[PDB]
C-alpha cells in the first residue's frame, strides 16, 4: 500500500 | 531430522530478481569480517554482540555488531574470548555503542578450536551444474568447529572467481543452494540467489547465518548443486 | 534479584488534526524518565525547553537551520502526508455497535443495562427514553471503553420506577449508521 | 481533533526498544526490532498501506545514544516506577458457552517491563491469547492489553496476574462468571 512517512530522530549534543 | 533438500519451486529464481545482482555479489567477492581472540565490549540489543574489529584493509570500521538468533545465544558469547568471521553489510547497519558495520552469527569460541601449527584444515566441495558434478575443490579454515557462514563464504568467493557465480547484473545461473553434510547424517542448506523483487536487501537476506550454525570441519561435505535456466 | 535503576527515555512526534487536514499542528517531544525535557511545537516555530534538562537540545536543535526548516515543514510532508496515506483506514474506518438491553443482575427500583459494544470509532451517543422523551436523572454511565483492540464498549444503565406498560428506549447515534439504533424494553 | 502519534523508546539497562505509530489512542503498528519488519496492529492495515522497517532502527539507535548521554548528565536520575492499574474485562456482555474474550488492561504504569499472566483456576494459560506492545499515554507512562479467549462457564475462575517493580508483590484481578 501507499507509503507512512517517518520523521528522524534528532541527536542531542555530544558530552 | 535434518532439513528437506529444495524442490524448483522452494529455491529462488535469479529470471525473477530485478535488481542488481552485483549486490549480492559484493557480500561474498573478498568480502569478509575476520578477527581472532576478541571478546565483546558492548550490545545493543538483548541478542546482539559488538566487538572492537578494525578494516584491516580499506580502514572502513572499528566497530562490529554481529546479531545473533536469541538473547541466550548472545548471553552464550559474551564474555567469552571468541573468533569472528561472517559477511558484514552497511546498508541498513544500526547501532549506539557504549566507522561502523554489521554482520550475523559468526562466532566461534577460540579456546581449544584451532591446530597446532597453523595447520589449516581442507574442507570438500563438490559442485552440480544442473543435477551433474561438474568441478569439486576444498576450502580452507583455522578451526575445528566452524560456522557453516564461514565455510559458504568462501566456497562462493572462490565460485564467483572460477563460475561468475554473481556478476554485476545477474548470474549465469537460474537456481543454486549450498548443502553441508554432517558426519551424523544431519544436512541443511541455504539458498544462494536473491528473493525476488527489484531490490536485494543485503541484511534480510545475511540474518540467516542468525542462528551462528556450527559444523566439524574434519567431517563436514559441502555440495554446490547449481541450474542454468534452459540447461 | 534485579534492582538495578532504569533510565527511559521516549521521543513522541505528535500529528494535531482538526477539520480534516484544514489545521495541523505538529508537536515533537523528548521525556527523560517521567520528564517532557525538550520539545517543537509546530505553532512555535522552534525548540524550547520544557525543563532545564533540556536546555541544551534545545539551544543545540535551533542552531541547526536544516533541522528547522525540515521540521516547520513536516507538519505538510509528514503530518498532511500520513493522513492523507492513512485516512481511508482509520478516519474512515467504521464497525457498527452491538446493542442489546437487559435488566441488571443488582437492584423497589429496576435498573435497566444497555449493553453496546464492539464498535468504532469511540465517538458514541447514547440516551435513554422513557415513553418518547429523554431521561436526564437517574442515567449512569461506565464511560468509553478502548478495547486496544480498535474497538470499543460501554454500558450504560437507567434506574427506573417501572410501571405496566411504559416503553424504555436506548438510543445509539454513532458514524456508523445513518439513522439512530434503538432498543426497548416493555414494562 | 485526531492525533496520530510517531512514538519510541529506549530502555536501559534492559536494552528494550519500541517503534510504533498511535492512532487516536489504537495502534496502527510497531516494528519488531529482531525481525526488522512492519507488524500491523491489524491484518488489514498491511494491504491499505507500507512502511520502511529500517528507518526505525536508526531512530531507535540515535534514541539510544540519547538516553546515554541524558542519563549521564541527569547524574544518573534513576526512573521512579509507578504501578499499574490492572482491569479485567470481557470484549462484550458474556452468555454461557458463548465464545467471548477476557481483556487485561494493564495501565497507567513506568518504566515499559512487565510479566503478566493468565490463569485458569489457579493454573495458568497460553492457548489462543495475545497480547499489545507498549502503548503510550498523555502522561508519559504506558497502557498495554492482554487477551484470552474463552468460553463462559460457572466454574471457571480467572485472573490477570501482573508483575511490576512498582508492585511489592504479584497484582491478581480475579474474573468470573
Amino acid at each position: 500500500g501507499e507509503l507512512i512517512g517517518i520523521l528522524n530522530a534528532a541527536k542531542v549534543p555530544a558530552d | 531430522e535434518s532439513q528437506p533438500d529444495p524442490m524448483p519451486d522452494d529455491l529462488h529464481k535469479s529470471s525473477e530478481f530485478t535488481g542488481t545482482m552485483g549486490n549480492m555479489k559484493y557480500l561474498y567477492d573478498d568480502h569478509y569480517v575476520s578477527a581472532t581472540k576478541v571478546k565483546s565490549v558492548d550490545s545493543f540489543f538483548k541478542w546482539d554482540l559488538i566487538y572492537n574489529i578494525s578494516d584491516k584493509k580499506l580502514k572502513n570500521y572499528d566497530k562490529v555488531k554481529t546479531e545473533l538468533l536469541n538473547e541466550d545465544l548472545a548471553k552464550k558469547y559474551k564474555d567469552e574470548v571468541v573468533d569472528v568471521y561472517g559477511s558484514n553489510y552497511y546498508v541498513n547497519c544500526y547501532f549506539s555503542s557504549k566507522g561502523k558495520t554489521c554482520m550475523y552469527g559468526g562466532i566461534t569460541k577460540h579456546e581449544g578450536n584451532h591446530f597446532d601449527n597453523g595447520n589449516l584444515q581442507n574442507v570438500l566441495v563438490r559442485v552440480y551444474e544442473n543435477k551433474r558434478n561438474t568441478i569439486s575443490f576444498e576450502v580452507q579454515t583455522d578451526k575445528k568447529s566452524v560456522t557453516a557462514q564461514e565455510l559458504d563464504i568462501k566456497a562462493r568467493n572462490f565460485l564467483i572467481n572460477k563460475k561468475n557465480l554473481y556478476e554485476f547484473n545477474s548470474s549465469p545461473y537460474e537456481t543454486g543452494y549450498i548443502k553441508f553434510i554432517e558426519n551424523n547424517g544431519n544436512t541443511f542448506w541455504y539458498d544462494m540467489m536473491p528473493a525476488p523483487g527489484d531490490k536485494f536487501d543485503q541484511s534480510k537476506y545475511l540474518m540467516m547465518y542468525n542462528d551462528n550454525k556450527t559444523v566439524d570441519s574434519k567431517s563436514v561435505k559441502i555440495e554446490v548443486h547449481l541450474t542454468t535456466k534452459n540447461g | 534479584g534485579d534492582t538495578r535503576p532504569r533510565f527511559l527515555w521516549q521521543l513522541k512526534f505528535e500529528c494535531h488534526f482538526f477539520n480534516g487536514t484544514e489545521r495541523v499542528r505538529l508537536l515533537e517531544r523528548c521525556i527523560y524518565n517521567q520528564e517532557e525535557s525538550v520539545r517543537f511545537d509546530s505553532d512555535v516555530g522552534e525548540y524550547r525547553a520544557v525543563t532545564e534538562l533540556g536546555r541544551p537540545d534545545a539551544e543545540y536543535w535551533n542552531s541547526q537551520k536544516d533541522l528547522l526548516e525540515q521540521r516547520r515543514a513536516a507538519v505538510d510532508t509528514y503530518c498532511r502526508h500520513n493522513y492523507g496515506v492513512g485516512e481511508s483506514f482509520t478516519v474512515q474506518r467504521r464497525v457498527e455497535p452491538k446493542v442489546t438491553v437487559y435488566p441488571s443482575k443488582t437492584q423497589h427500583h429496576n435498573l435497566l443495562v444497555c449493553s453496546v459494544s464492539g464498535f468504532y470509532p469511540g465517538s458514541i451517543e447514547v440516551r435513554w427514553f422513557r415513553n418518547g422523551q429523554e431521561e436526564k436523572a437517574g442515567v449512569v454511565s461506565t464511560g468509553l471503553i478502548q478495547n486496544g483492540d480498535w474497538t470499543f464498549q460501554t454500558l450504560v444503565m437507567l434506574e427506573t420506577v417501572p410501571r405496566s406498560g411504559e416503553v424504555y428506549t436506548c438510543q445509539v447515534e454513532h458514524p456508523s449508521v445513518t439513522s439512530p439504533l434503538t432498543v426497548e424494553w416493555r414494562a | 481533533e485526531h492525533v496520530i502519534i510517531q512514538a519510541e523508546f529506549y530502555l536501559n539497562p534492559d536494552q528494550s526498544g519500541e517503534f510504533m505509530f498511535d492512532f487516536d489512542g489504537d495502534e496502527i503498528f510497531h516494528v519488531d526490532m529482531a525481525k526488522k519488519e512492519t507488524v500491523w496492529r491489524l491484518e488489514e492495515f498491511g494491504r491499505f498501506a507500507s512502511f520502511e522497517a529500517q528507518g526505525a532502527l536508526a531512530n531507535i539507535a540515535v534514541d539510544k545514544a540519547n538516553l546515554e548521554i541524558m542519563t549521564k548528565r541527569s547524574n544518573y536520575t534513576p526512573i521512579t516506577n509507578v504501578p499499574p492499574e490492572v482491569t479485567v474485562l470481557t470484549n462484550s456482555p458474556v452468555e454461557l458457552r458463548e465464545p467471548n474474550v477476557l481483556i487485561c488492561f494493564i495501565d497507567k504504569f513506568t518504566p515499559p517491563v512487565v510479566n503478566v499472566t493468565w490463569l485458569r483456576n489457579g493454573k495458568p494459560v497460553t492457548t489462543g491469547v495475545s497480547e499489545t506492545v507498549f502503548l503510550p499515554r498523555e502522561d508519559h507512562l504506558f497502557r498495554k492489553f492482554h487477551y484470552l479467549p474463552f468460553l463462559p462457564s460457572t466454574e471457571d475462575v480467572y485472573d490477570c496476574r501482573v508483575e511490576h517493580w512498582g508492585l511489592d508483590e504479584p497484582l491478581l484481578k480475579h474474573w468470573e462468571f
